[PDB]
RNA sequence: AUACAGUGAAACUGCGAAUCAGUUAUCGUUUAUUUGAUAGCAUGGUAUAACUGUGGUAA
RNA sequence: UUUGAUGAUUCAUAAUAACUUUUCGAAUCGCAUGGCCUUGUGCUGGCGAUGGUUCAUUCAAAUUUCUGCCCUAUCAACUUUCGAUGGUAGGAUAGUGGCCUACCAUGGUUUCAACGGG
């Protein structure tokens, strides 16, 4: 169908200029006595517009046969100029084509002219987005390609001029201009043989101190062969590129040539780049590298690649370029000479954080050569808890060096904890736990805030006289650890008199509605291992209902019958029992992240033992709503103002951002241990909706 | 007759057969939308409160009922003890989630700041071996452009004043320069 | 294009479905439509279609 | 010396008073999304798609003034039967208006070819 009407953003998108790849028979190809009075006499005919019309009056006296325009050049040149930067738009593609066509009669003698129609035309391209017409700015790149088409002869050496000269094309910040007029300048590039591209490619590197997606542009455009075919003067090219690369350019230049590499890379398949790639390795192979690298390993002879790195690197950037040679190499011996390197390569933490992150696969050799090594990076890379690595992670956390264990045992031994030296144990217990009577010890040590409690039932759960120890402890009693501690210990008779001994759980029972579902998983997972360790038919119900909480919607529809049910159940059917259905009937209305749920619960609030902890519990979240609990714990400052490899790119720039926040991640100890604090549990939240 | 019985939580429904047609004798002469016990009608069921739904007799057509209604359906209305096959423990999914923006804010309980997008529902329908994951649409969500179109009627609504109360200005100094002239 | 963004069946909504003859007035009526003028809460709730299912029914 | 006219007005229009089973004064959409700099995440801003108050226009309808057509005096009386014809009010009307109601009057048509019939 036709029709469509796309609009003129659309179009300017559809838009691309090749003229030489526009193939069809036009005026020029029938030339009569001259060239440029075919094109005038047709234009003359098929347009009318007024302006064209007195400018076609004033000028077929001088327009036939060619020795009256090689007589007439300078004056109808003025009158064309001067009907151009007239311009109404319907006037523009006449006189505009013939601008075009009145270099290619001539020659060298348009090159007295050439500046200033560069600059009628410049003029007249913001006059077009001014205009809002892709048709104007079709046919206005369009001659400016012919120009340089027929002009490439001479425009040889003044290639730095003439870029210079269109400057405000390039860097104008509005980037389809820019995405025009580099596909013209590219040809040029792909005209120019080899020296002055060269001087060219200098000339625009130190320039660039919106000028650099523009230069991207023109690379990728002289690069832009057709589809899945790279360019024929494109090694050559990349040799001028790399020339003016390696530390005779600025630093954003690195960049640039990396990303023309990228964008080069995900055009041209995989066979158009062979030459490409052995003009690139023939510049690597003398010695800045290290972008240059990990752009060419990013888009997937990696025994070549590792031979030039191994040199490279015999003489962060390595950490990345390492990481992403683990996440696309292909060979275990490489592999193996990359963990001799990774011997070399600081930052081992941060390297194989991004791995872990990247894959998960065989050569975990260097993590226990670099515990033996062996701080704050240490503690936030065990600081990664449950990982889809935990497999390796409690398998290998035995291989750290032990002398360190000890040395924090000495640390463990006494406590004299005021603020901060809570925090330092919680630090050295974190690592700890990778490494009972200390335990023990320094609990009754630190017993005698909330974060520091959370970290020592870490220790805790980590680790009959522990479990009386503990339950001491929680009946002098953040919470959530506090409940996988006893749940740790609970799960990993003497016990039974030992439980029977101290009444407890009933502050927990009736505490289990909290404002967060994993605080009340917890402890739900705890009260039975309580009445597991010293009924169960309800309390298992009260745990399944609250299992099938990921409330898509078959089990959001599942979960308010398997709700009813056992709440039939429970209020057809112990004080602890009430209490326990109470909480669980208390969580589910206070959750207020499903409404499927919180019809379940008005609907079994209806059929409850009158007023035993029904309307105390109700005023209790009524007034739970008036005042907010705040003011978690505090850090001191730290400063990464580091981690730059990359400026812009589509996919590569995502990449190293994330390598960024990794290395930002493994930084300072102060910014470790803030971000330590931020790793925690749900809180109490839903203001207003409870 | 038969009787197509329905559970709305889960909202499935399957059909029985009823025999022992005294079992029946009890809905008859009685107006839809009338309550029905489990045990009170039946055998097996207990506990089920009903109300029945009227609807098509011998051959399909449609308050006092006689025996033509073949096909008598009931929903659940309150279900008693009776452990049923496909009904209440088989559950189905509702199937079509919330569309307009304040009523996903009603069904996850959104505050005035949240801004939803993100408690849209999705779904992944799966060719096989490439998913297709979608998030549908948050109609009836403040925009960046609603706030714009407001914004431009209010400044159409002050401009075409602010050239009229003008132009009425303008017509009175012509009809002030007659009045000097006569 | 992790709200949406391409095409888009279905469905809702919107729109449209004795001839009398010449012959004046409508300061006696309405005037759908076109056309031209024209008016100083970051935005809430229903009640449902298509669809998923249970059937009857020779239909 | 204050106001827009037609041949012509209780015309067009303006002011007060309240009645409104309370009408409207945009909870709408597409393309771009540019600017001001106190960079808020602010305030602004373009083109046009629909809607909507009133008036005019345009297109219409429904009535209305004046003439006409088939043969006839082996058709001279026809209409106030259960409206015939007016005037006054009321209702109906989208309205002028027996389109109807009651009340007041007893009219009106016709040898001119009426009235009736072919």
């Amino acid at each position: 169908k036709r029709y469509r009407y796309s609009s003129f953003k659309a179009r300017i998108d559809d838009l691309k200029i090749e003229p030489a790849r526009n193939l069809e028979k036009r005026v020029h190809d029938y030339v009569e006595s001259s060239h440029f009075l075919a094109s005038f006499d047709q234009w003359k005919e098929i347009n009318l517009s007024a302006k064209f019309t007195e400018f076609a009056a004033e000028i077929e006296h001088d327009v036939q046969t060619l020795p009256q325009i090689l007589y007439h050049d300078k004056k109808i040149f003025n009158s064309l100029v001067s009907f151009i930067n007239f311009h109404d738009e319907f006037s523009l593609q006449p006189l505009l084509d013939l601008l075009a066509q009145f270099c290619h009669d001539l020659g060298p003698d348009f090159l007295k002219f050439y500046e200033e129609a560069i600059k009628t035309l410049i003029n007249l391209l913001d006059a077009a987005i001014e205009f809002e017409s892709s048709n104007v700015f079709e046919w206005g790149f369009n001659c400016l390609a012919y120009i340089f088409k027929y002009l490439s002869k001479f425009l040889v050496k003044k290639l730095v001029l003439t870029c210079d000269l269109l400057i405000p094309l390039l860097s104008h910040s509005k980037e389809y201009l820019s995405r025009f007029s580099a596909e013209a300048l590219s040809f040029l590039v792909r005209k120019c043989p080899v020296s002055n591209l060269r001087e060219f490619v200098r000339s625009v590197f130190e320039k660039l101190e919106l000028y650099e997606g523009l230069l991207i542009l023109f690379t990728e455009s002289m690069t832009s062969t057709q589809e899945t075919l790279h360019s024929k003067a494109k090694a050559i090219m990349s040799v001028l590129l790399h020339e003016a690369l390696t530390k005779s350019s600025p630093e954003r230049s690195v960049s640039l040539l990396s990303d023309i590499w990228m964008n080069i890379s995900k055009y041209a398949s995989i066979e158009s780049l062979l030459p490409v790639y052995e003009v690139m390795y023939q510049d690597f192979n003398d010695s800045r590298i290290l972008k240059v690298l990990t752009t060419i390993v990013f888009s997937e002879i990696p025994d070549w690649n590792k031979i030039t790195i191994l040199i490279e690197r015999i003489m962060l950037s390595q950490d990345k370029v390492a990481f992403l040679f683990a996440l696309f190499i292909r060979n275990s011996d490489v592999k193996t000479l990359t963990l001799f390197h990774q011997k070399l390569f600081n930052y081992a933490l941060t390297n194989i954080s991004d791995c872990f992150l990247e894959f998960f696969q065989f050569a975990l050799r260097l993590s226990y050569e670099r515990v033996f090594s062996f701080l704050f990076l240490k503690k936030n890379w065990q600081s990664q808890g449950k990982k889809i690595a935990l497999f390796f992670l409690e398998v290998d956390d035995k291989p750290e060096l032990q002398k360190v264990r000890e040395v924090n045992f000495p640390e463990e031994f006494i406590l004299s904890i005021r603020d901060f030296f809570v925090t330092a144990e919680i630090n050295d217990s974190n690592d700890l736990f990778e490494i009972i009577f200390k335990y023990s010890k320094l609990q009754n040590t630190e017993i005698i805030e909330r974060i520091f409690s959370t970290f020592a039932s870490p220790d805790n759960f980590t680790k009959g006289t522990l479990l009386k120890i503990y339950r001491k402890e929680d009946d002098a009693s953040l919470k959530t650890i506090l409940d996988n501690y006893e749940n740790y210990k609970e799960s990993l008779g003497w016990n039974k008199l030992v439980s029977n001994l101290h009444p407890s759980e009933s502050l927990k029972g009736l505490m289990s509605h909290y404002p967060s579902l994993l605080l009340s998983l917890t402890d739900n997972f705890m009260l039975p291992d309580g009445k597991i360790r010293y009924k169960t038919l309800m309390i298992l119900q009260g745990m399944q209902v609250p299992d099938l909480l990921s409330s898509c919607m078959v089990i959001e529809e599942i979960p308010l019958t398997l709700q009813n049910a056992r709440d039939l159940t429970i209020r057809i059917k112990t004080k602890t029992d009430k209490l326990v259905s109470s909480f669980f009937l208390k969580y589910l209305f206070g959750l207020l992240t499903v409404r499927f749920s919180p019809v379940w619960t008005g609907v079994f609030d209806t059929l409850p033992n009158v007023y035993t902890k029904d309307e105390a519990l109700v005023w209790k979240l009524v007034l739970s709503f008036i005042k907010l609990p705040d003011e978690n714990q505090n850090l001191d400052y730290y400063q990464p103002l580091l981690e730059d490899g990359a400026n812009k790119v589509l996919w590569d720039s995502s990449v190293v951002r994330l390598r960024d926040t990794i290395d930002t991640f493994s930084h300072i100890w102060s910014k470790y241990s803030t971000q330590n604090t931020s790793i925690i549990s749900t809180t109490i939240e839903r203001r207003g909706n409870t | 007759m038969k009787l197509n019985i329905s559970y709305p939580v889960n909202g499935s429904q399957k059909t029985f057969e009823i025999d022992d047609e005294h079992r029946i004798r009890v809905f008859f002469d009685k107006r839809i939308g009338q309550e029905v016990d489990g045990e009170a009608v039946g055998d097996e069921f207990k506990g089920y409160v009903f109300k029945i739904s009227g609807g098509n007799d011998k051959q399909g057509f449609p308050a006092i009922v006689g025996p033509d209604l073949a096909v008598l359906a009931l929903v659940i209305v309150k279900k008693g003890e009776q452990e049923l096959e496909g009904l209440t423990d088989t559950t189905v999914p509702k199937r079509l989630g919330p569309k307009r923006a304040n009523n996903i804010r009603k069904f996850f309980g959104l505050s005035k700041e949240d801004d939803v997008r993100d408690f849209v529902i999705r779904r992944e329908v799966t060719k096989g071996e490439k998913t297709y994951t979608k998030a549908p649409k948050i109609q009836r969500l403040v925009t960046p452009q609603r706030l714009q179109r407001k914004r431009h009627q209010r400044a159409l609504k002050v401009r075409n004043a602010q050239a009229q109360r003008e132009a009425a200005a303008e017509y009175a100094q012509l009809l002030a320069k007659r009045l000097s002239e006569r």
